[PDB]
């Protein structure tokens, strides 16, 4: 898709092992 | 009744279409294994002689009812070319498939015969591998030169399920269904197959943001685990925007694609879009610095000749007299060439009238910034230089307009031999004064 | 001085359509180079809007 | 089972003599055809008002015709395709019925050969031939002799004529605003390649089946020589240009104006063709215009041959054989 939507708010951390 | 079996679905209450089909394919088994032999022998590897342990002559350790690889490979092709004369479509079906399982795509692309688009037509909504099937369709649907129907099935590679070999490949299908796309509208101009062909350019910019997140994760950050996680998810879609930033360029940080992310999707236009094109300049200076002036303006030309013919058709996302001063304003400070800004927006291929009005104006601001660098002439030396430029290859304005631009280019002439007349007459001023109107006593030609 | 600003003050006169503060702005011109070559404004601007009595 | 159909319009034939005339009417159908697709390109000779669309659906599909190696097609065609040899065929299985069906095979066949090398010749008025068809095209036409009264034939009479196009450049003196995008269509411009091989297979001591056809190519390589050496940057060419009037000189040594008159202007079928008057038009026109030292060589030799012929009858001898009547047969070439 080509619009952009920011959200900071939830992100997976991408410098972590996953649970 | 096997072939009855197939036609209707290989379904399960058939016992009897299901033995007849498997008989068949029994029978069919010592054409494929036989065939099988043949490759087998042919991709085998030739064997380095084995050093003599006692002298002699050299002993042909070979039997005598061994063939070689050349012979291996001939009568493969010519026994290929004893069953390509079968009328069975179910054998047809059957070699079709050992085709596949042996890796000789081509020549399944070799097979004119009308059971192959109905099989691949079968086996692109039953086999799991459902994409290697939709990928010798497409490939089938160019060969045979259906380009309308080769996009509608590369269409369905990004729309509809792939595997493939890395996000390279969907690369491949996007530019080969953009080759379909324009093959298609260039034989007949249906406004779908152009249409399309939008959605898939813009599909084709999105996969190469995709792509340089994907290597600058390898590049980067490949010393940490979920790198692998997110180069396999970045390699198992093509991603939207939202994506791209929220969940990959932000967590790690990379400006770099942060940047070409939000330089397309509908985001709010003259300041931000003016920064974005400020930081993508002075980032290919930035990264450059280690190479030559020449090399640093052919790199920097290169960024804004690709950007150029994306943007430049959206005037909302290329602000043309902003990044025509910014650059006239690094070449200013750098000391590169004043041809270079002229070559770089006539290689993009901007209006060369609509260039001129853009020069044009920005001398007429008389900025503070060529007067604090000591060249307050620059502009005038950037407007000639377009002008000769323009004198000396006239097919650069359409051949309606050039009559309107002759007179704007002599009135233009004419208010800057004004200007440099009221300035203190210095070697430059005189050599510019020189210099525009030798340019006079071209366009007083051109007309 | 005179000669750049009162090139600029016929100019703008002129492209306005305010075409007597023009003329005369350009007969107070004292650099005789730019006293022909606004002429060449001039003369074409009044042409190429018809405005022949004035011309 | 068409022939068995079509049989009550053939009264007093079988279907088998109509099934040879739909094999035949068949291949016409195909012949005019790919014809009338070729005469509908875009093009520098004429243009049928035909929509853009259509216009560039023809030029496109006819393009991806010559891709495939048409003008071989068509030449090998016109080559094996003879009234005589296929009369023989339909002889021996009784294919051939009445006077009116003999006429009826006879004409389909040479509609099949004349609408074949038409099919070149509106090509090369349209877009010139490339380096490789052209040689194929003079390949051919060292191979050919003329009918049993000295003329050329319909079919080669219309291959000379594609030849002779493919060797145009007198519209570049006409047009003004088209001109650099004409100039980008022209291989005798673009392809220093094409000139290097047709000026060597032209300038080799090879005779023709007929040096008066070998000449008649002479004389309009020499003048397209002379056209492309009056543009202004053809600096690039310059080792084939300083070779006009010795191509010229050997055009006029195989007697090219006799020929023009008795092999090509005398035929019933030059006079059916404005494109075939237009281009012998050009071809005296551009010689007495471009090479007017040739004209006055001609006239010197002229008037000293009529000195020759003047003093061999005051003398009661016959006149010398060996004299050449250069310019008494372009001046009978021109009022013919």
């Amino acid at each position: 898709i080509k619009k952009l939507v920011l959200k900071n708010l939830n992100n997976s951390n991408l410098f972590s092992p996953v649970n | 009744l096997g072939l009855h079996f197939y036609k209707h679905g290989e379904p399960e209450e058939d016992i009897v279409g299901l033995q007849a089909f498997q008989e068949r394919l029994n029978s069919y088994k010592c054409i494929t294994d036989t065939l099988q032999e043949l490759v087998n022998q042919s991709k085998a590897a030739p064997q380095s002689p084995s050093v003599p342990k006692k002298p002699g002559p050299p002993v042909l350790s070979s039997d005598p009812n061994m063939l070689s690889n050349e012979e291996a490979g001939h009568h493969f092709e010519q026994m290929l070319k004893l069953s390509q004369r079968s009328k069975d479509e179910l054998f047809s079906i059957a070699l079709y498939n050992w085709l596949i399982q042996v890796d000789l795509a081509d020549k399944l692309l070799q097979v004119a015969s009308p059971f192959l688009e109905p099989h691949l037509v079968r086996m692109a909504k039953v086999d799991q591998n459902r994409v290697r099937y939709m990928d010798l369709l497409w490939r089938y649907y160019e060969k045979n030169r259906s380009f309308s129907n080769a996009a509608r099935v590369l269409s369905r590679l990004a729309d509809m399920h792939s595997t493939e070999i890395s996000l390279q490949q969907r690369l491949e299908y996007i530019a080969r269904a953009i080759l379909s796309a324009k093959s298609s509208t260039a034989i007949s101009s249906i406004a779908a197959d152009g249409e399309f062909l939008h959605e898939l350019e813009e599909k084709m910019e999105v996969a190469r943001i995709q792509l340089q997140i994907q290597e600058t994760l390898q590049r980067q950050y490949s010393h940490h685990s979920s790198v692998q996680d997110a180069v396999s998810q970045l390699d198992s879609e093509l991603m939207d925007i939202t994506k791209l930033y929220g969940e990959f360029a932000d967590p790690f940080k990379l400006a770099e694609c942060k940047l070409a992310i939000i330089h397309c999707a509908g985001y709010s236009d003259p300041i931000l879009v003016q920064t974005l094109w400020q930081d993508i300049i002075e980032k290919e200076l930035s990264d450059s610095v280690t190479l030559s002036s020449s090399d640093r303006m052919h790199a920097l030309s290169l960024k804004i000749v690709l950007l150029g013919k994306i943007y430049a058709g959206t005037p909302r996302f290329f602000p043309l007299d902003f990044i025509v001063q910014f650059l006239e304003q690094q070449v200013c400070t750098l000391n590169w060439d004043v041809g270079f800004v002229i070559q770089t927006m006539n290689e993009i291929g901007v209006p060369l009238p609509r260039l001129l009005e853009v020069y044009d104006q920005l001398f007429k601001s008389r900025d503070p910034f060529w007067n604090r660098m000591k060249k307050p002439l620059h502009l005038l030396d950037c407007i000639h230089v377009l002008l000769i430029r323009y004198v000396e290859n006239p097919s650069q304005v359409l051949n309606c307009e050039r009559r309107r631009f002759t007179n704007l280019c002599l009135d233009a002439v004419c208010g800057y031999l004004v200007e440099l007349q009221s300035m203190s007459s210095s070697v430059a001023v005189q050599a510019i004064t020189g210099n525009f109107k030798s340019l006079q006593a071209k366009l007083e030609r051109l007309h | 001085s005179q000669a750049t600003l009162r090139t600029c003050i016929f100019k703008h006169h002129l492209d306005l359509g305010h075409n007597s503060q023009a003329y005369e702005a350009l007969t107070q011109i004292p650099d005789s180079s730019r006293q022909l070559d606004c002429l060449r404004q001039l003369v074409v601007v009044l042409c190429e809007r018809s405005q022949l009595q004035d011309l | 089972l068409a022939g068995e159909h079509q049989q009550p319009h053939f009264p007093g034939l079988t279907r088998g003599l109509v099934a040879v005339l739909l094999y035949w009417d068949g291949k016409r159908c195909i012949a005019n055809s790919l014809k009338a697709l070729i005469q509908s390109r875009r093009g520098k000779t004429w243009t049928l008002e035909l929509s853009p669309e259509l216009a560039s659906m023809t030029t496109r599909f006819t393009d991806e015709l010559m891709e495939q190696g048409l003008t071989y097609k068509v030449l090998t065609l016109v080559s094996q395709i003879d009234v005589n040899n296929e009369f023989e065929k339909l002889q021996r299985e009784r294919g051939l019925g009445s006077e009116k069906h003999r006429k009826e095979v006879s004409d389909l066949i040479k509609e099949c050969r004349q609408s074949l090398a038409e099919s070149l010749f509106a090509w090369a008025c349209q877009s010139p031939l490339g380096k490789e068809d052209t040689l194929l095209l003079i390949g051919h036409l060292e191979r050919v002799t003329v009918e049993a009264n000295g003329s050329l034939d319909a079919v080669n009479l219309a291959l000379l004529m594609a030849l002779l196009y493919c060797f145009d450049i007198s519209f570049i003196e006409q047009s003004t605003e088209e001109r650099d995008d004409m100039i980008h269509q022209l291989p005798l411009l673009t392809e220093k390649q094409y000139i290097a091989t047709i000026h060597s297979r032209l300038q080799d001591s090879q005779l023709w089946k007929l040096p008066g056809l070998q000449a008649t190519v002479r004389l309009a390589w020499a003048l397209a020589l002379r056209g492309i050496s009056q543009l202004p940057d053809v600096t690039a060419l310059a080792e084939f240009t300083e070779a006009d009037e010795a191509m010229a000189e050997l055009a006029i040594a195989d007697n090219v104006f006799l020929f023009l008159m008795e092999s090509v202007v005398v035929s019933e079928y030059f006079y059916q063709e404005e494109f075939y008057i237009r281009r012998v038009h050009n071809l005296i026109t551009d010689f007495l215009a471009l090479m007017p030292m040739k004209v006055k060589q001609l006239r010197n030799r002229a008037d000293e041959d009529a000195r020759m012929i003047h003093m061999s009858m005051q003398m009661g001898n016959e006149p010398p054989i060996s004299l050449r009547r250069d310019l008494e047969h372009l001046m009978l070439l021109i009022g013919e």
